[PDB]
């Protein structure tokens, strides 16, 4: 019956502004302190903004400190997180939670809370001045004769391409096992890039047509691909 | 002397030179006698009158700077100052003086250093001429006027709504003379609610616009957002002239309404359609409501042939306010803004309304006389007497202009009234005070008010009972919890002012004017709850405002040493059955009464020894005053025991215990034990009446529908018999017979 | 500043093991630190709070403990769905901050990836770039270094590579490097070599290609 869910996330180019909304509902929002944690990809946890219990005196870490403000309103139950002169740096899963007054002590030079009892499930923020884009697949077939004994290995490369996620699928689905779709990187262009290969018997290669299936869904792009 | 000596001089002289010019030019020598009789807003406007046409008169000039000084208006009195020294150079005292005070108040134009020079050449060497230049050197410098900025400005950050330091933001901006960012923040600002209530905050915005007025800054910039600063001034001028009649004394109150109507005058002259235009109206209604409320301050401490006067002049003049329609909201720039102009206006017709019933019910249709005697422009001439003194100019002031066109002369309805309290309950901050009064305003009207509707308007998303009512902890406070209050301060609070005019009409008395109507203990659990739900609290103060709740909390809930007399409980207990037994909702229903079980098993131990005619253990220091005035009775104990044990019924029905339930409903013939018997037959047909099941069933289903009917029908039967039946239903009785044709139709 | 260094940055274990991380607080800090478990992609939950307090509903194995300015989370018997990643938290005056994070990989035998080079399609040399692929398939541990040969001339600064999590059904990884570079620059150049390190090698190993093959 309790949860907290963010809202207000989504893309934005560098300089610009958002506003993340995080909903409260089962916990009496006055004793509660509300802060914020982002996450970039493949990142730890870093805290962005407290709000203490029962007044809401802010306190923000020097790497957001004037850009972004954090507020909480009673009448709505709710808490935001707003971002000014957002920077690439800023693109990160952010989190909303709850520290109780139980949890949340005043004392000499700042105040401190115990721990993070109830987290939300993480609105996305991208900041980025790349624009939408759909994906390049170039296909990646084996030059191998039976390299490996019975199994040869092939493959597609989906390129420059914004913003994340891209989807993959073989054979619309029916080559499920052997494939490995790995992580993307963010080419200094601005673009991201992947790639996806499945290892399958060699004695089968050129008898079972082989084909990649790719969905970039935030550019309405669908492309199948043979290898 | 006295004000009857100088005010009747009036007449005096009026009899022996009536021509205008004579007139004013007795106006000194008029003004001459309120300075000894501690008249300065008046004494003022005499002298102005005779400055009118006597310009050139040093001694006339000079009193008024001088009188401007007792004001403690710099700018003015400086002003006045020089015109008598460049009409007459040998008053050389006032050279120093005029040297003296514009080093006192700025020293950044050299103005201030000239007219040190010269005085120094007048009185070489003089004691005081050394202070001027170490008080001419104490101003800080650029650097330390940025220095104290941005330290004003930090503490704003983390205090908002601080009354006093906002205030030196606007003092720090007036002192660099950038008053086109004074006004800014002071428009801003106009949007926080808590300084909106500040007295001495709105004080500050009446003089920082004013000055922006005549400010040359105002003219050469533009002439567009003119209209927009202009609107904030009448919004002060209410905010500013509820807080000044309710602390204020008779004096004060009256000089501000003069303001008040100087600027009403000098903006209905521009008109049109947009926010100031839509400002102006509803503030319009203000003026006379509170001019109202102002007229009923002065006739209460004076006689009784006044007061009928007074009362009947202030009926008129709340009648005016209740007529103006509900200002154009959709017009205005910004949801913010226009959520604030609605609120004001709910608030004007609530209070109003209130009022105008109040006085009305002293006599029969009361409002259709005040209408009839008094809307003639003859009243408007009598309003003007009563509240002004008749030497001021009656063409300048809105009140003697306005058109009193068609007064509706409706009395207000009930049901209006409330969604205008609802919506006005965030007017004042929801300050006990405004509550603990409308509270007591319903408490003679035969509908009562939404109070549990009230409290979802203040504190949102409140759980009406908190899952942890095992410890008293305020984290667990709960609407019931307030609304529980609430019931208690207003039931406090009427027998306190009962006890009261019974050693000397409680409820005739104005908002602004009556005092403190709850005990400062109830006071400051209400501020304190308030600021902490609201997240407006202090880091430091958390632990002691959290206690200050936690201290009261087993009372509002009858916990170890409650101090709750026995006659209190009842009441909470009854108010909220019947409060809870109109609710439509299952949850809400159980938890009402719930509640209400849970306070009259707390109360039968205190009846059964009353009812044996022994003595309750009085209380320690209790929250709620004890009072002999409603004490419980033997008389009426038995009546209560019933009453509960409906209560009883009804949550055994809510819970599921229905055979127990019924067995006891139809143990006590009562109106209310219909409904609910009713309600609960009713229930067991519907649901198994068009199923296909076994029709001997089927038959005993409709033999419940056929009871259900029946009860229904004995419900009407009694009522429209007895009036008094009509107000023991625990429902309204058009819905009972809306249920009924529905249960025939079915 | 207040620094909480957490250690190790990655572990490897089993299943029963008796797993141990730890942080350190730079300054004396009270005992006002939290730890937390993070499954991948999913939110972070509270395990222990005020040090050595068990938050409600956490498994009874979870354990927190201090040691002068070291503390330390203990869990006395590893579960499968304990294989997560660990933070460790301080809240210090008016500030909050969180470890490096510690993540808990499933141990296992070792294996040697079995490497496929990819040379740039043609549909790619259309566009006017160049990149070249090289595999790293099913391999354990997570630790191996690769290294690009333009006509046997080390590069650096212009390739880049991504891992996969551990693989549930075998607990092994996948690498994937990216060499790319003009169309202009891939053909001034005729042998292509990616060689790979590895502790399941016996010794480094390299596949290549030559442009036209």
């Amino acid at each position: 019956e309790v949860q907290l869910v963010e809202s207000g996330g989504g893309l934005v180019q560098p300089g610009g502004s958002l506003r993340l909304s995080c909903a409260a509902s089962g916990f009496n929002f006055s004793s509660s302190s509300i802060h914020w944690v982002r996450q970039a990809p493949g990142k730890g946890l870093e805290w962005v903004a407290s709000i203490y219990s029962y007044s809401g005196y802010t306190s923000y870490a020097d790497s957001v400190k004037g850009r972004f403000t954090i507020s909480a309103d009673t009448s709505k139950n709710t808490a935001y997180l707003q971002m000014n002169s957002l920077r690439a740096e800023d693109t990160a899963v952010y989190y909303c939670a709850r520290s109780p007054w139980r949890w949340s002590g005043v004392s000499d030079g700042g105040f401190y809370y115990k721990a993070l009892d109830y987290w939300g499930q993480g609105t996305l923020v991208t900041v980025s001045s790349a624009s939408t884009k759909g994906p390049s697949v170039f296909p990646l077939a084996p030059s191998s004769k039976s390299t490996s004994g019975g199994t040869a290995a092939l493959g597609c490369l989906v390129k420059d391409y914004f913003p994340e996620p891209v989807t993959v699928s073989w054979n619309s689905g029916a080559l499920t096992s052997g494939v490995h779709t790995f992580p993307a990187v963010l080419q200094s262009s601005g673009l991201y890039s992947l790639s996806s290969v499945v290892t399958v018997p060699s004695s089968s290669l050129g008898t079972q047509t082989y084909i990649c299936n790719v969905n970039h869904k935030p550019s309405n792009t669908k492309v199948d691909k043979k290898v | 002397r006295s004000k009857a000596d100088v005010e009747r001089y009036i007449a005096s002289v009026q009899g022996s030179t009536p021509s205008p010019r004579q007139k004013s030019m007795k106006g000194f020598y008029f003004a001459k006698l309120y300075y000894e009789a501690k008249e300065y807003d008046l004494a003022k406007k005499y002298i102005c009158t005779y400055i009118n046409v006597q310009e050139r008169d040093p001694k006339a000039h000079r009193f008024l700077g001088l009188l401007y000084e007792l004001e403690e208006n710099t700018d003015k009195a400086v002003e006045c100052y020089r015109r008598s020294v460049e009409l007459n150079p040998t008053q050389k005292d006032l050279v120093l003086k005029i040297a003296e005070l514009l080093c006192k108040n700025d020293v950044t134009d050299g103005r201030a250093k000239y007219w040190l020079e010269r005085a120094a050449k007048l009185f070489p060497g003089s004691p005081a001429i050394y202070k001027l230049k170490e008080q001419l050197l104490d101003c800080e410098g650029e650097d330390g006027w940025n220095k104290l900025f941005d330290l004003i400005q930090s503490e704003l950050y983390v205090r908002p709504d601080d009354v006093h330091v906002n205030i030196r933001l606007v003092e720090v901006y007036r002192s660099t003379k950038r008053l086109k960012d004074a006004v800014a923040h002071c428009h801003e600002a106009e949007r926080n609610i808590a300084l909106r209530s500040s007295l001495e905050w709105n004080s500050c915005v009446v003089q920082t616009l004013k000055e922006y007025l005549e400010s040359l800054q105002c003219l050469e910039s533009d002439k567009s957002d003119w209209r927009a600063t202009n609107t904030d001034l009448l919004l002060a001028y209410a905010n500013l002239m509820l807080l000044t009649l309710s602390t204020r004394d008779v004096q004060e109150s009256r000089e501000l309404l003069q303001s008040f109507d100087s600027a009403l005058q000098s903006v209905k002259s521009l008109g049109g359609n947009d926010e100031l235009s839509a400002t102006f109206l509803e503030m319009k209604g203000h003026f006379y409501m509170h001019a109202g409320s102002l007229l009923l301050k002065m006739g209460q401490h004076s006689s009784n042939v006044q007061w009928r006067a007074l009362s009947e002049l202030a009926a008129l003049c709340y009648l005016i306010a209740f007529q103006v329609p509900r200002p154009k909201i959709k017009l205005i720039k910004g949801e913010a803004g226009q959520n604030l102009l609605e609120m004001m206006a709910c608030d004007r017709l609530s209070q109003s309304g209130h009022m105008l019933l109040n006085l009305s019910r002293g006599k029969q249709d009361f409002l259709k006389e005040i209408v009839e005697t008094f809307a003639n422009k003859s009243g408007q001439s009598a309003l003007y007497d009563a509240l002004f003194s008749s030497q001021s100019p009656k063409d300048t002031s809105f009140l003697g202009s306005d058109d009193i066109g068609n007064i509706d002369v409706r009395e207000p309805e009930l049901e209006d009234l409330t969604r205008y309290d609802v919506g006005a309950i965030r007017a004042h901050n929801g300050s006990l005070q405004h509550l603990t009064w409308l509270g007591l305003q319903w408490n003679s009207l035969p509908a009562l008010p939404g109070i549990r509707k009230w409290l979802k308007q203040l504190f949102h998303h409140l759980p009406h009972e908190t899952s942890r009512l095992e410890t008293n902890a305020p984290e667990s406070i709960c609407i019931l919890d307030l609304e529980v209050f609430l019931l208690g301060v207003v039931y406090t609070s009427h027998l306190q002012l009962k006890e009261k005019c019974n050693s000397h009409q409680p409820l005739c008395l104005p908002l602004p004017v009556c005092k403190q109507l709850c005990t400062e203990r109830q006071k400051s659990w209400w501020d304190a709850v308030c600021t902490l739900i609201h997240r407006k609290a202090v880091p430091g103060n958390v632990a002691k405002l959290r206690l200050l709740v936690q201290h009261e909390i087993n009372t509002l809930r009858a916990q170890e040493k409650h101090g709750l007399q026995p006659a209190l409980l009842v009441h909470w207990a009854e108010c909220l059955q019947k409060t809870g037994s109109g609710l439509n909702s299952f949850y809400d229903q159980r938890e009402y009464m719930g509640r209400s079980v849970h306070y009259w098993k707390k109360v039968l131990p205190l009846l059964k020894i009353i009812k044996k005619k022994n003595s309750i253990p009085e209380p320690i220091d209790p929250l709620f005053k004890h009072f002999h005035s409603v004490d419980i009775q033997a008389s009426e104990i038995v009546e209560y025991e019933e009453d509960a044990h409906i209560t009883f019924a009804i949550l055994d029905a809510v819970n599921g215990n229905i055979e127990d339930a019924v067995t006891a409903f139809e143990s006590i013939k009562s109106v209310v034990s219909y409904w609910n018997l009713a309600l609960i037959f009713h229930r067991k047909a519907e649901d198994i009446e068009n199923d296909a099941l076994s029709p001997e069933e089927q038959e005993e289903c409709k033999n419940y529908l056929r009871k259900t009917r029946d009860y229904l029908i004995k419900i009407i039967d009694d009522s429209d018999s007895n009036l008094s039946v009509v107000k023991k239903l625990p429902v309204p009785l058009e819905s009972v017979k809306e249920m009924l044709n529905s249960v025939m139709q079915e | 500043d207040i620094q909480m260094t957490q250690s190790p940055s990655s572990l490897s274990a089993s299943v029963g093991d008796r797993v141990t991380i730890t942080c350190r607080a730079s300054q004396s800090v009270s005992s006002a630190v939290a730890w937390y478990q993070q499954k991948p992609g999913k939110a972070p939950k509270l395990l222990i709070y005020s040090a050595s307090s068990l938050y409600s509903g956490v498994p009874s194995r979870f354990s927190g403990s201090r040691s002068g300015t070291d503390f330390t989370l203990t869990i006395s018997s590893l579960q499968p769905e304990d294989f997560a990643t660990y933070y460790c938290q301080q809240s210090s005056s008016s500030l909050i901050t969180f470890g490096q994070g510690t993540k808990v990989e499933i141990k296992r035998t070792v294996a040697a990836p079995s490497v496929f080079i990819f040379p740039p399609s043609d549909s790619q040399l259309k566009s006017g770039t160049a990149s070249v692929v090289c595999l790293l398939n099913n391999f354990y541990p997570r630790e191996a270094k690769v290294q690009w040969k333009v006509d046997n001339a080390l590069q650096s600064g212009n390739s880049q590579e991504s891992v996969t999590e551990q693989d549930s059904k075998d607990s092994t990884y996948s690498l994937s490097s990216t060499l790319t570079l003009s169309k202009a620059d891939y053909e001034k150049h005729k042998v292509y070599a990616c060689e790979v390190t590895h502790q399941g090698l016996s010794s480094p190993v390299t596949k290549s290609f030559n442009r036209g093959e």
